[PDB]
């Protein structure tokens, strides 16, 4: 049942996919004239390619530009434009397989295929890969530990997993697994496998990686390399505050070596991931210089250098949440950091 | 740093389209002011063959072994100011390998 | 067997006209030729 | 890398040595001396002899990944060792056979033979369906001449035992369809394996005779439990077969047949996929941990790419970051005790049930026909009323 | 080496006063885009410096 | 570079009186001059030969290359 690791059979999807777009610049081209391979790629060029994330959601508000289109659909009207694409369509119809033309047939009337062409698909290597997949679903949906990692080590040993389901559930099986690894490593693993510094979007037909959930490194996020850096601060939290610590310097300079390109360059909890990193540093040194006037009774321990350097970060993180809300940043609720932080200046005197 | 307050001191370079626009036709063709925000130096990484890979820490045993410079992809964050405001962009620009001191801020030892 | 040890893998292997000069296990691009068992002279002084 | 006639001649070599490969885990299996591998070797021979002949610039031989397990079997015919269904669940189950994959070879080489679109072309390329395995075998037998050569072709009360045992193996089933096998079983007399059909249309003139010999094997349980006028078998006791039935773990047998069930075919046992009763989806990633660890050993990374793998493989590298389990005659008595106690329109439907849940089991085995198997059942109803 | 158009096996002679001992030899494939044919190779020499009249001290 | 096997000036074999010093240095906590008195280096040829050596090949042996690390 669930999502599959493999490019799909390319036998008669592929030609499905002619058939069905085919049609759909000739109906719309007889639709463009009454309002007055390459026809799958001139498809996707008449309503562009897919942002960095999934669905073009994008407000709501704004251009109240009117639709009253008037129905404008008399039964009458449908079959003026649909009676010339259909013979058109049968021309290719004939060279076609029998399947594919009762699939065509089918959707050319508007019925759906209950048919999942990976219903279908019987080769071994893919036989199998469909069992585990689904048995390693079903196994972190009832939270088997010891069962999920031995069908997830097995289901990328077979040559078919595009990091897919295996950056997605390879984390948390490891989150789920008391044991050896933290995501983190198999994170930052994942993060160096798909850096993806090239700025590639549209083009050719996607099929074979259709999900903002692997790719990037151009524009459009990797989720992975966020998910690295998000669990890596969580990573830092636990039992610090509670020479050989340096992870919180470690996510200042794995950042840093960023600073715009990709990540840098795109805004975001990438700056403001670095901020709240950058933030939790500045609490724990009005920890270690916190309790009772820093520790206790006063500092005379020569003025406070330590108030100084915890200033200075203090009106930096502020410049970082600053730049991260002036480049379009919707994340940061700016009104809570900001009395978070100032309460907290408020322990520094 | 101080590279920073430099980028500072050389403030801006104008240049004028000679705007035409048919004072509109001799009061700018149209301000253009470039400038540079800011400077960033990386530590020497190396990416395999092209780029579409993921870069290694260089290290200086490696620039000495290979006898070659032990560089740093310098990049600085250009500013593209047109008509005093009418237009800004950034780019984050390769400014080629500039030579790392060695055991500095900039370098991985 | 020609040998050739990686500079930063210590991985030993024997290179061929034929392959890429670099470490199958680290990567390297930097091979030292290994010492083989091979007669010299000296002079114990 | 090659093409027309030579490479024909080695895509035939690969197909030679591959064949010869698959005899020999034959003999160290159930172990059955020069004799089945000297009359599996003649039987190529033969096989090869009509290949030469319409050879000129005749491609029409490459073997189906079928034919050379149709060559085991006919030859397996030439000595009468075994079954079908059994043979091919066992070998599915434990890979015995290097059948889906052709990559051993011994090629490298003949891989690299740039294995023209006939090399490529083999060892692996998919599961059988339906016949598949039945029209291939008549084939063979057609361009053999095997009955004429071969003595005693697919007989076996052997296969009568597997299917009693196979479940509610009824110490008088068997004879029950041994003696409607003697009826008009071809006048009580030992199938044999049908002829070389010769035509390339393949009809189903229905002569496979084990698909028959399950078929009186069905008939025979509702016929007989149909018609049980002394009532020898209780109404209670009909479902309570059907019951302890229920699929159960297997001393290797049913986690075999679960491992073909993973063909996803006509979902007759997808389902089973996702139910997976516990444990079986445990020994199940424990024979995939064991038989598919050469799910390919191989190229490419161009010296980094392995690397990395090798790293990733590093990190999730796992593998363990009553012996428990019972053998096939265990659970086999086991579940004859579960039924132990022995000593209208309800059993109807009891006895539909129960027959249903069979043809799950034998046609999962086999080339199916939803409905075949149902035409295979129609055929000898008719060829049975004229008595 | 060989080069093609000298069709000929040809060597870099050691040009020195005096004989040494081949220390390293260090396959240099680096900076490269491929080059996969190892064209350069950095090669250290070990000369022994004895005590000896005019040595300075 | 390593403990001269004898001294330059005298003649005297001082290899082997190398690890026991330093055993002695270490094990009976002895002091450099009764060490050597008990080695028996009462030259100061041969005393110097140990007292000034600085076995420098324990910071060579950590660039082992031959070993992976
Ligand atoms: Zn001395």
């Amino acid at each position: 049942m669930f999502e599959v690791p493999i490019t799909l059979t390319n036998r008669k999807f592929a030609q499905r996919r002619k058939l069905k777009y085919q049609y759909i610049n000739y109906i719309s081209r007889r639709f463009d004239r009454i309002s007055k391979s390459d026809e799958e790629r001139k498809f996707w060029k008449k309503y562009e390619k897919p942002e960095k994330s999934f669905e073009i959601w994008r407000t709501v508000s704004s251009q109240n530009k009117q639709p009253i289109n008037k129905q404008k659909m008399t039964y009458h009207n449908f079959k003026k434009i649909e009676k010339i694409p259909l013979r058109k369509m049968e021309i290719p119809l004939l060279h076609c397989t029998k399947e594919n033309k009762l699939y065509f047939q089918s959707i050319s009337r508007g019925l759906e295929p209950l048919k999942t062409s990976t219903s279908e698909v019987r080769n071994y290597r893919t036989r199998h890969i469909v069992t585990l997949t689904d048995l390693l679903h079903l196994n972190v949906s009832r939270h088997n530990w010891s069962l999920a990692y031995k069908i997830f080590a097995t289901l990328i040993r077979i040559p078919g997993v595009q990091i897919k389901s295996l950056w997605g559930i390879g984390v948390e099986i490891l989150d789920n697994l008391s044991n050896s690894s933290s995501g983190l490593d198999f994170l930052q693993w994942m993060c160096q496998i798909y850096s993806s510094k090239s700025r590639f979007v549209q083009n050719i037909n996607y099929r074979s990686i259709v999900p903002p959930f692997q790719t990037g490194s151009r524009t459009h996020t990797a989720k992975f390399a966020i998910t690295y850096l998000w669990s890596s601060l969580i990573n830092c939290q636990k039992s610090m505050e509670p020479t050989e610590n340096d992870l919180l310097q470690e996510l200042i300079d794995k950042i840093s070596e960023w600073v715009l390109t990709p990540p840098f360059m795109e805004d975001a909890e990438v700056w403001f991931i670095y901020a709240s990193c950058h933030l939790l540093k500045a609490d724990t040194l009005s920890r270690q210089f916190v309790n009772d006037n820093k520790n206790n009774d006063l500092i005379g321990l020569d003025r406070d250098i330590k108030i100084n350097q915890v200033i200075k970060h203090i009106h930096y993180v502020r410049t970082f949440l600053k730049i991260c809300l002036d480049k379009g940043g919707f994340a940061v609720p700016s009104r809570l950091i900001e009395n978070q932080l100032k309460s907290f200046e408020s322990r520094l005197y | 740093g101080l590279l920073n307050l430099g980028v500072k001191d050389i403030g801006e370079k104008v240049i004028f389209d000679g705007k035409p626009l048919n004072s509109n036709s001799g009061y700018l063709g149209n301000k253009l002011s470039v400038s540079v925000e800011q400077v960033s130096i990386a530590k020497p990484m190396s990416n395999d063959g092209v780029s579409s890979a993921v870069e290694r820490k260089v290290y200086p045993s490696e620039s000495r072994q290979r006898l070659t410079s032990y560089r740093g992809k310098l990049l600085l964050k250009l500013k593209w100011s047109v008509n005093n405001g009418e237009e800004n962009l950034f780019e984050v620009r390769d400014c080629g390998g500039l030579p790392v001191m060695l055991q500095s801020n900039r370098c991985h030892l | 067997t020609l040998k050739y040890i990686c500079a930063e893998c210590s991985s030993k292997l024997s290179l061929s006209r034929t392959d890429a000069v670099r470490c199958k296990d680290c990567g390297h691009r930097i091979l030292l030729k290994a010492r083989t068992k091979r007669l010299v002279q000296f002079e114990a002084r | 890398k090659l093409i027309g006639h030579e490479a024909k001649l080695l895509f035939l070599k690969s197909f030679q040595f591959i064949l010869k490969r698959q005899i020999r885990w034959l003999i160290t299996e159930m172990r059955f001396p020069k004799e089945f591998e000297h009359v599996a070797k003649i039987i190529w021979l033969k096989i090869l002899k009509t290949i030469n002949d319409q050879p000129q610039e005749e491609l029409k031989l490459q073997l189906h990944m079928t034919s050379t397990i149709s060559i085991l079997y006919l030859a397996s015919t030439h000595l009468s060792l075994p079954v079908y269904t059994c043979d091919y669940i066992k070998w599915i189950c434990t890979a015995k056979m290097p059948y889906f994959q052709a990559s051993e070879i011994l090629p490298k080489s003949w891989r690299i033979q740039l294995p023209n679109y006939y090399v490529s072309i083999l060892e692996g390329s998919i599961s059988p369906f339906n016949g598949q395995l039945y029209n291939k075998i008549a084939l063979t037998c057609g361009m053999i001449h095997f009955k004429e050569f071969f003595n005693s072709e697919i007989s076996c009360q052997g296969l009568l035992l597997k299917l009693v045992m196979q479940c509610a193996l009824p110490p008088e089933f068997y004879f029950y369809t041994k003696q409607v096998i003697e009826f008009e079983e071809t006048d009580i007399r030992n199938l044999t394996l049908w002829e070389r059909t010769d035509e390339r249309h393949t009809g189903r003139v229905s002569n496979h005779a084990e698909l028959r010999v399950l078929s009186y094997f069905m008939l025979t349980i509702n016929w007989m439990l149909s018609f049980d006028r002394d009532r020898q078998y209780p109404l209670k006791w009909i479902l309570s077969l059907t019951e302890s039935l229920t699929q159960r773990t297997t001393t290797s047998e049913s986690i075999g047949r679960n491992i073909v069930k993973v063909v996803y075919p006509d979902k007759p046992t997808s389902s089973d996929y996702f139910q997976w009763s516990e444990e079986e989806t445990l020994e199940f990633l424990k024979w995939m941990e064991k038989q598919f660890l050469p799910t390919q050993t191989s190229m490419e990374m161009t010296i980094d790419q392995k690397i990395a793998r090798r790293k990733l493989y590093k990190i999730f590298p796992l593998d363990r970051e009553d012996t428990h389990q019972l053998t096939f005659i265990e659970d086999l008595q086991e579940r004859y005790a579960k039924q132990t106690p022995f000593f209208p329109p309800a059993r109807k439907e009891a006895i539909g049930r129960l027959l249903t849940h069979i043809a799950s089991q034998l046609l999962v085995d086999f080339a199916i026909s939803k409905e075949q198997l149902k035409d295979c059942i129609s055929r000898i109803k008719n060829a049975c009323l004229h008595r | 080496y060989f080069d093609d158009t000298l069709n000929k096996t040809k060597i870099k002679t050691y040009h020195s006063s005096e004989p040494a001992y081949i220390e390293e030899v260090n396959l240099i494939g680096d900076e490269s885009n491929k080059f996969q044919e190892l064209q350069t190779v950095s090669i250290k020499y070990r000369i022994r410096r004895t005590p000896q009249i005019g040595d300075k001290f | 570079m390593i403990v001269p096997v004898r001294c330059f000036s005298c003649g005297k074999v001082v290899g082997d009186k190398w690890e026991s010093y330093l055993n002695l240095l270490q094990e009976d906590e002895l002091d450099e001059g009764t060490a050597l008195s008990r080695l028996g280096l009462k030259r100061y040829c041969c005393r110097r030969m140990i007292l000034t050596h600085v076995d420098l090949i324990e910071k060579f042996l950590r660039y082992n290359p031959l070993e992976k690390r």
